[PDB]
RNA sequence: UAACUGAUCGGAUCGAGGUUUACCUCGAUAAAUCAUCUAAGUUUCUGCCCUAUCAGCUCUCGAUGGUAGUGUAUUGGACUACCAUGGCAGUCACGGGUAACGGAGAAUUAGGGUUCGAUUCCGGAGAAGGAGCCUGAGAAACGGCUACUACAACUACGGUUCGGCAG
RNA sequence: GCGAAUGGCUCAUUAAAACAGUUAUAGUUUAUUUGAUAAUUAAAGAUUACAUGGAUAACCGAGCUAAUUGUUGGGCUAAUACA
């Protein structure tokens, strides 16, 4: 069986989180996937699963504990407002940062060397994933949300 | 050097803050304000290391930029990651209510008092320069940078003011001279606390004083270090719990492990 | 030899190709921004009158006006000057630069008419270009609309222009400018907020300085009281 | 208290929430003066390796000082006019050399020493070589411009380059 | 508007020079920060304050070069721009 001693607990209001240290001790088992360990938790402290974040882990050597740090926010509305991008996809949330530099430089280049009509028929055709889109699969997910 | 230097590198950034040698390149260069750069505690530290309520940058970002409004400095609010948070301000974040007040440590170190709400409506200001202004007004400057106007006119430079932060009305005052109250604001005898034995000026550049606290050991500084905490025996602030007595690594390892 | 005709009114915009030595003898040795008769050109420019507004080199070099020489000569310029753009604030470049005077090295010259004589040509009158942009600022809208300035906001609101156009999409739309200049109950209140601010000022001060007063005087009694 | 200049400043700018809307409550920003922060310019005292096959050095336009100016952000021979004859040197001046940027430090170390520090930090300097500028609060900037010396890239030869790896 | 004067690179120059520790600025400059001030808007002229005036870019339209982040003429309208 996984059991978890939680250990050093700070709330945290003004991002209206707690804060975790946690630790996992699993003496017969591999280190524990974080879904396990998430569900752990959520046991423990009543909450939501995807209300609580679950990350950094370290297995010590020889292999019967991890130490790991949580978050659990008092509502996915926060959450979803707090956390950052990448762990949002970690969580399946929002999708696939796409090859972003080369193309950015290369628009640059030819930015910087016309005028105004065609820069904009270029920013047209840039590949960002637009911070509009960010918010609104973020708001999307939002309201495709269903209260434990 | 062709100008002003914005950057600030981790090795280089103040003992007092506690920084990890290992933790990056850069550390947060403190901005222009109240304080000076080597007496600032930024904001930025002050949440992410101290508070630990942001555990890293973008944290303190969203902090500081949420519209709700987090954190306030000597009742004012503040926005900015950098902003130079000195000595004897008080900090006091309005979502779970906490009022602390910036002070040294014996070991000189940056710390957060706790301070009930009493405490926190009154703060301590120290005297730098006394002057006429114009259309004949009297006025007077703080180390926070505080310009007052009107002052009592008894009150004479270098004296500290207990400053009434509801009201921005000075209540009492005193000055230094033999019998007072200081805490040390600068030195290797930073964050002592003391009774003032006397003074010695010296009038070509720089006056010394001496001091002792509690246990009776003697101390000396340069009048500029000086900050005086109230009139007698008594400090008008709850100090860090040293009671602003340095311990002896005897006297520590002693009562610490029972040596 | 190639003109660049253009004229105000209409907005008229054409060019023209002439291949006579002897028909381009005129412009010769005449600077720019200067009167040209037409009538010595062509027959179509019967009674014209032209002003030469500027021109191009063979190699694309424009003239600047008060350069005056024929053909190119290397400037500095700095902001400010025709024929430069600034990358920088303080931005100066050695450029080539053509002459006032027009010689045959010149590939193009840009006319502006002046005087139209009875010869018609196609394109200064046959066209009418539209209005597009109309006034912005309240005032502008007031006198090119022809109102009275002691009159309403509400007739300068409803005497703006209307744009209205089609979509590529097939949509159908209709966009319209904001007024800059107007006055609105917020402007005012602003002004009352700031004139109060200045009478707290001194009120302020005041109330202070009495206070101040009436303190020390208590105090001086005090003071020489205690002094008995 | 005289006058003087008008080439200082003395808000024709923006949000938001609203008590239902003619009035409140929060803010954004521009800018002057004085403090304050930040950084700089200059600046007091003291301290560098080898060399005498360097013993005198500095002063025709500044060498040391004095005067009026001028210039600068300011002090000053920083610069000018006049005046004086000083200033430094065996307690090593002046002049060479350095496969010399200075420190914090590094390798060895009984003690005393020896030998390194181009290189994480702090100063200083430079952007191929010299000079000169623009603009700024700050620059002699160099991922700014102008010229020359020496070079780099296009050219239809007439022209051109957002040409400068000690990022 | 603001920034581009930080950062990053290199050690060629440099022997009281730079640098170090100690000072002075009562001999100065400082954009952005924090605190505090502000009753008179010189005179002549002008004077609407329920708020003044003329321009220009983007845009539309016509071009020049073999050539570049070159720019030339023409028609429009904003500003915390310029008055
Ligand atoms: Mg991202
Ligand atoms: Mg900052
Ligand atoms: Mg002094
Ligand atoms: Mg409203
Ligand atoms: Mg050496
Ligand atoms: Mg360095
Ligand atoms: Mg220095
Ligand atoms: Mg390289
Ligand atoms: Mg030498
Ligand atoms: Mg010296
Ligand atoms: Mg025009």
């Amino acid at each position: 069986t996984i059991v978890i001693r939680t250990k050093k607990i700070l709330v945290n209001p003004l991002l209206s989180r707690r804060q975790l240290s946690l630790d996992v001790l699993h003496p017969d088992s591999p280190t524990a996937s974080k879904e396990k360990i998430r569900e752990e938790l959520a046991k423990q402290l009543k909450v939501d699963a995807r209300n609580v974040v679950v990350y950094g882990f370290s297995t010590q050597y020889g292999g019967g504990k991890s130490t790991g740090f949580a978050l659990v926010y008092d509502n996915q509305q926060y959450l979803l407002k707090y956390e950052p991008n990448y762990r949002l996809r970690k969580v399946k949330i929002l999708g696939e940062k796409p090859n972003t530099r080369r193309s950015f430089k290369e628009l640059k280049r030819k930015i910087k060397r016309t005028s105004g009509k065609a820069i904009t028929k270029l920013l047209s055709e840039k590949k960002g994933d637009t911070w509009a889109s960010v918010q609104s699969k973020k708001s999307d997910h939002l309201k495709n949300f269903v209260a434990k | 050097a062709r100008g002003p230097k914005k950057h600030l590198k981790r090795i280089n950034a103040p003992k007092s803050w506690m920084l990890n040698k290992l933790g990056g390149i850069w550390a947060t260069r403190p901005s222009q304000g109240p304080h000076k750069l080597r007496e600032s505690l930024p904001l930025s530290v002050l949440l992410k290391e101290r508070l630990n309520y942001a555990l890293n940058g973008r944290d303190v970002t969203l902090i500081l930029n949420d519209k709700e409004q987090n954190v306030f400095v000597d009742g004012k609010v503040r926005r900015d990651k950098g902003y130079p948070t000195g000595l004897m301000d008080v900090v006091r974040i309005e979502k779970t209510d906490q009022s602390f007040r910036i002070l040294y440590d014996t070991k000189g170190r940056f710390v957060l008092k706790s301070l009930s709400k009493e405490e926190a409506k009154y703060k301590l200001l120290k005297v730098t320069a006394k002057a006429i202004g114009p259309n004949q007004i009297p006025y007077i400057v703080t180390h926070d940078s505080r310009t007052i106007r009107f002052p009592n006119p008894e009150i004479k430079i270098g004296d500290t003011l207990k400053y009434d932060l509801v009201n921005n009305k000075i209540e009492n005052f005193a000055h230094l001279e033999s019998g007072n109250v200081c805490y040390i604001q600068q030195g290797n005898n930073i964050g002592r606390v003391g009774i003032i034995q006397h003074i010695e000026k010296h009038q070509g550049s720089f006056d010394i004083c001496h001091v002792k606290d509690a246990k009776g050991n003697a101390f000396a500084t340069r009048l500029g270090n000086i900050f005086v905490l109230g009139q007698g025996k008594k400090s008008w602030i709850e100090l860090p719990s040293g009671d602003g007595v340095r311990e002896t690594i005897l006297e520590e390892r002693k009562r610490k492990f029972s040596y | 030899m190639k003109f660049n005709i253009s004229y105000p009114l209409t907005g008229a915009q054409k060019c023209i190709e002439i291949d006579d030595d002897k028909k381009c003898n005129i412009f010769m040795d005449k600077k720019m921004g200067q009167e040209v008769e037409g009538d010595t050109l062509g027959d179509e420019f019967k009674g014209y009158v032209f002003k030469i507004a500027g021109g191009n080199d063979k190699d694309g070099f424009p003239m600047k006006q008060g350069v005056m020489v024929r053909g190119r000569v290397r400037l500095l310029l700095s902001e400010g000057h025709s024929c430069f753009t600034s990358r920088r604030s303080g931005f100066r470049k050695r450029k080539s630069v053509r002459g006032c005077i027009v010689g045959p090295d010149m590939r193009v010259l840009a006319l502006q008419i002046v005087k139209k004589g009875v010869a018609e040509i196609d394109g200064l009158t046959t066209v009418t270009l539209p209005r597009k942009l109309g006034p912005k600022r309240a005032n502008n809208i007031k006198k090119l609309f022809g109102l009275k300035k002691e009159d309403d906001p509400i007739l300068i609101k409803k005497s703006v222009i209307r744009r209205t156009f089609k979509t590529a999409k097939g949509k159908d739309r209709t966009k319209c400018p904001k007024i800059q200049r107007l006055i609105t109950p917020e402007r005012i209140l602003r002004k009352k907020v700031y004139k109060a601010e200045k009478t707290q000022r001194y009120v302020k001060t005041n109330a202070a300085k009495e206070e101040y007063e009436k303190f020390l005087s208590e105090w001086k009694k005090q003071r020489a009281a205690k002094a008995h």
